[PDB]
């Protein structure tokens, strides 16, 4: 141990405590200048940050951190030019004993000294070990003081200058790989008077270069899905002013500003329409922000624009956000004829060519259902134009001959093949209007509504000839007629079919199964706070479900509905008007747990998770109050899907233990819906995780415990290897069972993965992660389902066809201006880059580089190259336009 | 039956029909216990073997002094030695050096065979030079006697790559417990080989094994000491003038000596008598010396 | 296992703060509803009903076998006992994780379907070359390089101990260190310690054992080399005495001397060919430079070169403080006056020194250390050093 | 008492050390199995102990594999043998139909009845089944950048082909589907290769040049031949080779008793790769550090029909490297690139890469989160100090 000698440090530095008490007095010249001659070369080589120790950083520390206390105060002539090291041993020589925030104490006195090392020791404190004590003082003293001391003793007075120093130095010194220190040190100073130092932080921006804006931004990104509620009310506030006041980006911002469409106020919602109205530099950057309010997340403002021909290309514009013909029909029809293969004979369902050959013989099964999902099937993968006319005729005799569900189901085949075709489709369907089957009819009325699904026609021939036939007689036939208007028109509001399809609701009829269908339409008609459609809801309900002890279709959609109005955007203010006059009968507890903690969409807020099942978690119930913990379960599929993977394993990993080896009856029955919420794309985790509970009949209770868990199993789209898995399935449930309960159902429930060729999208995360309607559609389809007594009677209507919103799931095109490229992509894996050095890989999947417009799937990020600048959303999810000169080769 | 008699190595019978475990055999024997390697009481020569007493000094200060004196080993803070090498044409003091230090060190002598009878099981070896260091660290003070037949069984681990025969890993095995934890404590090793630049000294130079010991071919006197020695065990007649039987023949190894002996005995029993005369031996030197 | 990819930003940021705050939410909620399940349901009846099913599901007399091919995910092709093979169909209680080709299954005695995998024995490669535990104790041992030390520490402990400097700037770490100097300097002996404050395991080769007699062993002990290495840990690679085989090329004569040649351009192509492996840090020790091969000179293979230069007289006292403290020392005996006249030797040849001046005490019986114990020691070992080597002509 | 990284860098310690342990509680907790001999989870199986294995027992027998030898005409009637059990004469069941059951390739046979039911997939050993890549490592040609015309002359022999068969068919011409790489060590033989492999559209097939190399004899041959049948099996594969001189470019005789089975396997190599009925559209890539000590037969073209040339690049390209190698850090927008690329003459790209890391190491060594611009000065001025020194020794 060579330490002491050579080195000054343990004989003139540790000499240095001699003229604080024995030279302040009688010396003048001792009362600074003994000390400055080895202070300022204390400072010069405190600057010099090089090493962890110093002649200066461990050595006088062992009396220094008692000088601060027996010298520092006994030098009585602190001044300007004592500001080399007093000034310094907090951001400088930090002491060895830490007992917490002892130096926060420390640092109240040195607080008057900290603007000593302003300029000088401005360079090297946001690094080495010096930014603890910056970044903990600034946070912990704040976090004590606060606001209440505003004026009182300058906590935050200079505070609030020093952390705006602090932060305008982290990018004056280096804009290092550190930026989001920035959003750090701005978050815990400053928890709830966030605005103040964040504006701060805004308006340094505002000051800083326009190149560095995107990384913080998406650190923005990264902070505005779960952090608090209070901190999403502020952090998706500020989002607003950088990218539309300091950079002029101006669409990178409209795809990501409606995380704060709900959660702030509808004025914001409708600000994202107003300052794109209100920014007009030329025409085609603002047409890639309105091409994802075309229909893609929510229309919205589809029919706000005209006002007196002042919008410029305003016929153009509406044409885009319209979804109508030729930016949807043409593409698809662009594609399938010339990427894929336009005939799709029901193949799917007669690929199985080789199994009435295994083991002896056929020709067992003579069910009446089999008819009906193989009708489904083959009107199912025939989308975009793959018409098959005169082939449908097995379901024609089957309209005259029996299963009046059948009948209705089957007729919607010819609706559901020219899904988005409004100006050709209507021909097709045309033929089946005229009808003398009311089953056959009714389905040609559902064929119309389906065919404008997300499709906004300025002749609207849905509410036009759907209108007729809302009120049209008292029977079933008055069941299906409105569910038209319930599904063409869900994501807008007006107020002429409201009052059109409000007098069932109000008029106190005592059919339920009609009154909760119409119930499923109007609550989700507009998806927003209309407190009439609320009023009515509830009051139609309390019209007969009190005086009963009843089952399950009480609270089956009516309550769905309740829900269905305020979902997605229920921040715990929708409980005081919904839940709390509607605690009458005890019955519904099912319905009272609908309408209580129906809420809101994927957010944080994991106390509120943690309520519903840390209260209900068994409690042993006989039969009787079970259902309560049934809707508190599928409750627990909101919450994860939109926080992309977030509680997604988390979610599988609390349910894939907990409830299905330990669920009496809801992890074996019910809890199994929640892999076709949570995800829809298939891995071999959770899709081969839904068999290991599946492949089991349990033949114990009724043996569709385990039909339903098969649909939901395989209820994931884009099309796989799973034709394996699918048919060891079909042939464990065929014909040496064939359960006629499950006879339409199996079928059904085997060949639907491959269901439409390519338009696969049931996601509901668009861009990157935000909502766009759909789960509104999507809850009833695997909501309803409560085993059998629907597929036959009443239920089955409603699960037909309201999870039809597909939004355009092919990934390529070009749209130069007026569509004037093809251009060449390259798909590629989620982006993996979150913080790092600034330009980086997004993904490492190569990019399997393709020149051909094609769909990508799921989970993809599809870059550009050859020199065309992708300059118009910089978020790579497949639009439009891509536009020209990088003046590069 | 019991679980916990069940061990690694024990015969089992099995039934029919369905393979349950019906009966433990008695095992037969352990192979190396069988064959075990013989411990002496050591006859030594009682140190007159004259010509070597430049290697009984180098022997004595080599491997005799750390059993002797731990204390000056202690005092002096040297790291006790573990192993002795030996080398030379074969036939010069062998075997018979060892048998006279371990009687003068007052410890038992252990000679192994195991060239390759012992490897016939294959994997014998692994166990080999496991049971007997047991018996060495279990029975006294002794030392080990160990032939070249190591460096035959292994050089180093090219078999590693190449299949190992499963003999270098009875090297590895062996190198295991030749490092241990000894610190002389009971027991000692010395190896007797030829060719010593075949094997992996180089990592057995580190605390494993220690200074090596030369052996040249035999003078005059070390010539009569073995013929000597090799002339006990045989009726002789008494008379017989060794020296002018160590003088006849000019100059030759120690193995042949042996030979010598037994075809005298070869000569004296076609004489049809139980003598073994003089003449038996001019003859016996001359044939010997003829091949 | 696989908790969940929760770590984005690989510093501060509080947003990770919050994804692990975000997943002791769902632990807790765990942990309440397992301790409320207990209480309600202690059934145990996984290990009741089940595990009684599967074990008569399994045949009673199980029969091993070798696996060779899987052809999907519900059959495979499997080996028997001596010839047979078959087609079987693998179940569903088997782990397929570890399926590989080459482990042992066990079938039924029927249907010969595999049941499972029996536990694969280790490789007996990892017990040979393996350095073991420390050949030598901590730095304390080791004399005065200081900086030779420091370059060696940010390369391979760095990167290993405290993996929270290298991303933050995103610098991968160099792969290659290559240590020359004059025979006997420091060489290798650093090398030992050195794997002692290492974590990871510490394979040890010697370029003596890299030839082969038969053709075709050589590459093939190499390509097993660093297999066995990449697949195991973080593991380090030290190739000791690496210039003995990859010399030079310009020969390409026939027979073994041009094999040499072909046994090092595997460890060229091995080292950084295609497809460069993760988390293996190679060591290679040198005794010449010139007579290298230059394209094991360019970087990417191997960077920190490391020169070991001889101590004149500083550390030679410490040299010599190390190798005479665990022994006796006599107040007529000093070293200092041993070393001052001369001013080239080596750390090899001190510890020859020392050896040897502890074996004349022994030998005559006599006293702890003399003072002329050190004089012919030193004058005996500068004959073991330099010996015979003809310069009556100074060059 | 202790020193803290980063503001609240010690309490994320325990608030995710704490979570780890309860992980292992919970799991205590529940009940967890815990190496049985060769199982699976209890939430794993699940399905095992149920129908699924009765389903997977009662229809599929063994259906024990076998090789075909011959086959006989109009009645099927096809000779067959086990493996070593026997050889027999056998029909196939009524479950498949007689087309895709041609010699030379394994099939299943009924245990009880001796009937085909199913082919198998080709025995293929797995010593060639490793070298098949079956992932591709992402380099993007824009990080290949500085040779520019070795880069698109590669590129119009590989990938126009096997992406647009339409120029060539008008055309009438024939594309040069073997191609040789050489130059300098560390010129980019190894990026352009991955570059290839990149955006290849096909499938790539590495091989290790010293594999070939082998104890026994003639086994060398059989994987040349192994080799290209997989290749005859797929459509479009590209071959690549590496390190060319270890599979053998001499032809020596000066007593010729040293290396012959090396050459037996470029013999065997030499005629697959031509003559008598050639492979098609495959591809051969080669690259090597010596093309002078060839075969005259393999520079013969036909086999090997460009030499492209690598060498120390330009004064642009050391740019260009600089500014696709240290894009990735944080330094300050103001470094000079062309001064830097001028104060280092003759390098490679091995080089450029190194002073990279160095940048780095001198971030590293002192304090700091970044590495500032007259710390990338320092840095560079001291490692081409380093360099000098370096290539001097
Ligand atoms: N033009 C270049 N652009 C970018 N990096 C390059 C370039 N040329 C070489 N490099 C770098 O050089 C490093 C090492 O060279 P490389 O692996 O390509 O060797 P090589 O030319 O195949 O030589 P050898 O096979 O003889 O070792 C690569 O990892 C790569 O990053
Ligand atoms: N600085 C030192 N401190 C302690 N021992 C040393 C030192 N330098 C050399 N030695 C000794 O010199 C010997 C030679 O080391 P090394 O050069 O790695 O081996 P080789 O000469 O066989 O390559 C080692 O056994 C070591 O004990």
């Amino acid at each position: 141990m060579e330490e002491g000698g050579r080195d000054k440090a343990p004989v003139q530095p540790q000499q240095s405590p001699a003229a604080a008490p024995g030279g302040t007095d009688e010396k003048p010249s001792g009362k600074e200048r003994r000390d400055a001659g080895d202070k300022d070369k204390e400072q010069e080589l405190s600057e010099e940050d090089k090493q962890l120790q110093d002649e200066l950083e461990m050595l006088v520390e062992r009396l220094g951190e008692k000088d601060t206390s027996l010298y520092r105060p006994a030098l009585e002539e602190l001044r300007r030019q004592i500001r080399s090291s007093t000034t310094s041993m907090t951001s400088v020589p930090k002491p060895l004993k830490f007992l917490r925030p002892h130096y926060g104490k420390l640092k109240e006195i040195y607080e008057n000294m900290a603007p000593g090392e302003n300029k000088r020791f401005a360079a090297d404190i946001i690094s080495v070990l010096a930014m603890t004590m910056s970044g903990e003082r600034e946070c912990l003293k704040y976090r004590l003081v606060g606001s209440q001391e505003e004026l009182a003793s300058w906590g935050h007075e200079y505070v609030r200058h020093l952390a705006g120093e602090v932060a305008k130095e982290w990018q004056e010194l280096d804009d290092a790989e550190k930026v989001q220190r920035e959003p750090l040190l701005t978050l815990v100073k400053e928890i709830v008077p966030y605005n103040m130092a964040h504006n701060a932080e805004h308006e340094a921006c505002d000051l800083l270069m326009e190149i560095e804006q995107v990384d913080m931004l998406e650190k923005d990104i990264d902070e505005n899905a779960y952090a608090k509620v209070c901190l999403y009310l502020t952090s998706c506030v500020n989002y607003v002013p950088e990218p539309e006041n300091s950079a002029l980006l101006r669409c990178a911002l409209g795809v990501f500003r409606k995380f704060s469409r709900f959660p702030e106020a509808l004025r914001l919602a409708l600000m994202l329409n107003d300052m794109e109205l209100v920014e007009d530099i030329f025409t085609s950057c603002k047409d890639v922000v309105v091409q994802k309010q075309m229909a893609f997340m929510l229309g919205r403002h589809g029919v706000f624009l005209e006002l007196s021909e002042d919008v410029e290309e305003y016929e153009d514009l509406t044409e885009i956000m319209s979804n109508v013909q030729l930016n949807s029909n043409f593409l698809a029809l662009a594609r399938e004829l010339d990427i894929m293969e336009p005939k799709v004979p029901d193949d799917i369902y007669k690929t199985h060519l080789e199994n009435n050959r295994f083991g002896g013989s056929g020709s067992q099964v003579d069910s009446a259902r089999m008819n009906l999902a193989s009708s489904f099937v083959n009107g199912f993968v025939n989308a975009a134009f793959g018409q098959d006319k005169l082939l449908t005729d097995d379901g024609n005799k089957w309209l005259y001959k029996n299963k009046d569900h059948g009948m209705l189901s089957a007729a919607a085949s010819l609706g559901m093949i020219l899904l988005w075709d409004v100006d050709g489709g209507l021909t097709q369907i045309d033929k089946y209007l005229y009808s003398s089957e009311d089953y056959i009819k009714s389905g040609a009325l559902l064929a119309c509504g389906i065919v404008n699904s997300g499709v906004r026609n300025e002749c609207d021939p849905a509410l036009a000839l759907l209108s007729d036939y809302v009120l049209h007689n008292s029977n079933t036939m008055r069941l299906g007629s409105i569910f038209g208007l319930g599904l063409a028109y869900a994501g807008s509001n007006r107020e002429d079919v409201l009052t059109l399809l409000l007098p069932v609701m109000g008029d106190s009829k005592s059919s339920m199964e009609v009154a909760g269908v119409t119930a499923l339409a109007c609550g989700m008609i507009a998806v927003g706070s209309c407190n009439g459609d609320v009023t009515s809801t509830i009051l139609q309900t309390i019209m007969e479900k009190s005086e009963t002890e009843l089952k399950d279709t009480y609270a089956r959609w009516l309550p769905l509905g309740l829900g269905l109005n305020h979902l997605g955007k229920g921040e715990a203010i929708e409980a005081i008007l919904a839940a709390l006059e509607v605690v009458s009968e005890p019955f519904r507890s099912f319905a009272n747990t609908l309408v209580d903690v129906c809420a809101y969409a994927g957010s944080g807020n994991v106390l509120k998770v943690q309520q519903l099942l840390h209260i209900c978690s068994e409690h042993f119930d006989s039969k009787e109050k079970e259902e309560d913990k049934d809707k508190k379960e599928k409750k627990d599929k909101d919450k994860k899907e939109a926080p992309a993977d977030m509680g997604a394993h988390q979610g599988v990993a609390v349910l894939g233990i907990a409830l299905i080896a330990m669920g009496e009856e809801i992890g074996a029955e019910m809890a199994l819906r929640t892999f076709g919420h949570l995800l829809r794309y298939g891995e071999p985790t959770l899709r081969r995780a839904v068999p290991l509970a599946l492949a089991l009949i349990s033949v114990s209770n009724p043996r569709l415990n385990i039909l339903d868990t098969l649909s939901k199993f395989s209820h994931d789209a884009d099309p796989e290897v799973s034709y394996n898995s699918i048919f060891a399935m079909g042939m464990v449930g065929s014909g040496t069972n064939n359960a006629r309960l499950a006879a339409m159902l199996r079928q059904l429930a085997q060949y639907h993965a491959k269901d439409p060729n390519n338009l696969f999208m049931v996601r509901l995360a668009q861009g990157l992660t935000h909502l766009g309607k759909g789960t509104l559609t999507l809850c009833p389809y695997h909501s309803d389902r409560q085993l059998m007594s629907q597929v036959a009677v009443a239920g089955l209507l409603t699960v037909l066809v309201s999870f039809l919103d597909v939004r355009n799931i092919i990934l390529g095109k070009s749209h130069y201006v007026l569509y004037g490229l093809v251009a060449a992509m390259q798909p590629r894996m989620l982006v993996t880059f979150d913080e790092e050095l600034r330009p980086l890989p997004v993904s490492v999947r190569v990019g399997q580089a393709v020149d051909v417009v094609g769909q990508a799937g799921k989970p993809k990020t599809i870059t550009g190259f050859q020199t065309h600048t992708t300059p118009v959303l910089l978020a790579h999810g497949e639009r439009a336009e891509l536009a020209t000169e990088e003046f590069l080769p | 039956i019991d679980i916990n008699d069940v061990t690694p190595n024990c015969r089992v019978a099995l039934r029919n029909d369905s393979y349950t475990l019906h009966k433990i055999l008695p095992n037969k024997v352990d192979p190396l216990v069988s064959l075990m390697m013989v411990e002496k009481v050591p006859d030594s020569t009682y140190e007159m073997i004259g010509g070597l007493d430049k290697q009984i000094k180098e022997i004595k200060e080599v491997i005799e002094l750390p059993v002797k004196h731990p204390e000056l080993f202690e005092a002096l803070g040297i790291a006790q030695p573990k192993g002795v090498l030996l080398y030379g044409p074969p036939g010069t003091g062998k075997t018979l050096l060892a048998r006279a230090v371990a009687h003068h060190t007052d410890c038992t002598f252990i000679r192994v065979s195991g060239s390759e009878l012992v490897q016939k099981f294959i994997g014998e070896g692994a166990r080999m030079v496991r049971e007997l260091f047991v018996m060495a660290r279990e029975h006294a003070p002794s030392i080990i006697f160990m032939d070249e037949i190591d460096s035959i069984g292994s050089s180093r681990l090219e078999g590693g790559s190449g299949g190992d025969s499963e003999v270098q890993r009875t090297m590895l095995e062996l190198l295991n417990q030749l490092d241990g934890f000894e610190a002389t404590k009971n027991i000692k090793v010395i190896m007797a080989t030829n060719r010593i630049d075949i094997l992996d000294s180089a990592l057995l130079r580190p605390g494993r094994i220690d200074r090596k010991i030369e052996f040249p071919p035999p003078n005059e006197e070390a010539r009569l000491d073995i013929l000597k020695i090799h002339s006990r065990k045989m009726n002789l007649t008494r008379g017989i003038n060794l020296r002018k039987i160590a003088e006849l023949m000019p100059g030759a190894s120690g193995a042949e000596v042996k030979g010598v002996c037994t075809e005298a005995g070869m000569y004296a029993l076609r004489e049809r008598r139980v003598h073994v005369t003089q003449e038996d031996f001019e003859m016996a030197v001359a044939k010997v010396m003829q091949k | 296992a696989s908790k969940l990819p929760l770590v984005t930003p690989h510093t501060q940021c509080r947003l990770k703060l919050l994804k692990l705050e975000r997943i002791k939410d769902y632990l807790l909620m765990e942990e309440e509803f397992i301790r409320n399940q207990e209480q309600m349901k202690p059934l145990e009846e996984k290990q009741e009903e089940e595990r009684s099913k599967v074990d008569d599901l399994r045949g009673t007399p199980m029969s091993v076998g070798t696996l060779e091919e899987i052809i999907d995910d519900n059959h495979a092709i499997v080996s028997t006992s001596v010839g047979s093979e078959h087609y079987v169909s693998i179940l569903s209680f088997v782990d397929k994780d570890l399926l590989e080709p080459g482990c042992s299954v066990l079938l039924n005695h029927k249907v010969h379907a595999v049941i499972g995998v029996l536990m694969d024995d280790t490789d007996p490669l990892v017990t040979v070359m393996k350095v073991e535990k420390a050949p030598q104790e901590t730095y304390a041992d080791i004399g005065g390089l200081d900086n030779q030390i420091q370059e060696i520490k940010e390369s391979v402990e760095l990167p290993l101990t405290h993996p929270e400097y290298y991303e933050e700037m995103g610098i991968k770490p160099p792969k290659g260190v290559i240590l020359y100097g004059p025979p006997g300097t420091g060489k290798t002996l650093l090398a030992k310690a050195v794997a002692n404050q290492t974590s990871a395991t510490f394979l040890r080769v010697v370029g003596s054992e890299l030839i082969q007699k038969y053709l075709g062993d050589g590459p093939k002990l190499v390509r097993e080399l660093f297999r066995v290495a990449e697949e195991h840990a973080p593991s380090i690679v030290f190739i000791d005495e690496i210039d003995a085989i990859g010399t030079k090329r310009y020969d390409s004569n026939s027979g073994g001397e041009r094999e040499i040649q072909r046994t090092m351009l595997e460890l060229l192509n091995q080292l950084d060919g295609f497809d460069s492996r993760g988390d293996v840090k190679v060591i290679m020790a040198t005794n010449r430079i010139e007579t290298l091969d230059p394209a094991l000179i360019r970087p990417g293979r191997i960077d920190r070169k490391i020169e070991f230069p001889l101590p004149d007289e500083k550390t030679k006292k410490r040299i010599f403080q190390i190798h005479t403290s665990r022994m006796t020392l006599a107040d007529d005996v000093t070293l200092d006056d041993l070393i001052m006249a001369k001013d080239d030797l080596s750390g090899a040849d001190i510890k020859a020194i020392c050896t040897e001046a502890g074996l004349m005490a022994l030998r005559e019986r006599r006293m702890k250390v003399t003072n002329e114990d050190f004089k012919k020691s030193k004058e005996n070992v500068l004959y073991k050093k330099q010996e015979g080597t003809p310069e009556g002509l100074y060059l | 008492k202790t020193y803290g990284q980063s503001t609240y860098s010690r309490q994320i310690k325990q608030v995710e050390d704490d979570i780890q342990q309860l992980l292992k509680k919970i799991n205590e907790l529940t009940g967890i199995k815990e190496s049985d001999t060769g199982l699976a989870p209890p939430a794993l199986w699940d399905l095992a102990a149920d129908k699924q294995t009765l389903q997977s027992e009662q229809p599929l027998q063994v259906a024990r594999c076998t090789k075909i030898i011959n086959a006989d005409s109009e009645d099927p009637k096809y000779i067959i043998n086990v493996k070593q059990f026997a050889k027999f004469v056998v029909d196939l069941s009524d479950q498949v139909a007689p087309t895709d059951i041609e010699e030379g390739m394994r099939v299943g046979v009924d245990r009880n009845k001796y009937q085909i039911h199913i082919p198998l997939p080709p025995k293929i050993d797995p010593t060639v089944t490793m070298m098949q890549v079956e992932e591709k490592p992402d380099v993007t040609y824009s990080d290949v950048g500085g040779c520019k015309e070795q880069i698109e002359k590669l590129r119009e022999v590989v990938e126009t082909p096997l992406l647009h068969p339409e120029r060539f068919v008008n055309l009438g011409i024939e594309p040069p589907k073997g191609v040789l790489l050489f130059g300098p060590p560390g010129t980019g033989k190894t990026l352009c290769a991955r570059a290839v492999a990149n955006r290849t559209d096909a499938c790539f097939i590495r091989v290790i040049g010293s594999e070939l190399v082998q104890k026994y004899v003639g086994e060398g041959a059989r994987m040349v031949r192994e080799l290209f049948e997989m290749a005859r099996t797929k459509k479009a594969c590209l071959i690549f080779f590496d390190e060319i001189d270890a599979i053998g470019g001499a032809r020596f005789d000066d007593g010729a008793g040293g290396d012959n089975e090396v050459q037996r396997t470029m013999l065997e190599l030499i005629n697959q790769l031509d003559g008598f009925d050639p492979r098609g559209n495959i591809k051969v890539l080669m690259a090597t550090n010596r093309p002078d000590t060839l075969d005259p037969a393999l520079m013969r073209p036909g086999r090997l029909d460009r030499k492209i040339e690598f060498s120390l690049p330009d004064l642009e390209g050391r740019t260009h490297i600089f500014k696709i190698h240290a894009r990735s850090m944080s330094v300050e927008r103001d470094i000079r690139f062309e001064l830097l690329a001028r104060l280092c003459p003759n390098s490679t790209g091995a080089e450029i890469r190194s002073v990279c890391t160095e940048a780095g190491m001198f971030a590293i060594r002192a304090r700091r989160k970044i590495a500032t611009e007259k710390d990338f000065l320092e840095a560079v001025n001291k490692v081409i100090k380093s360099y000098a020194k370096f290539s001097a020794t």
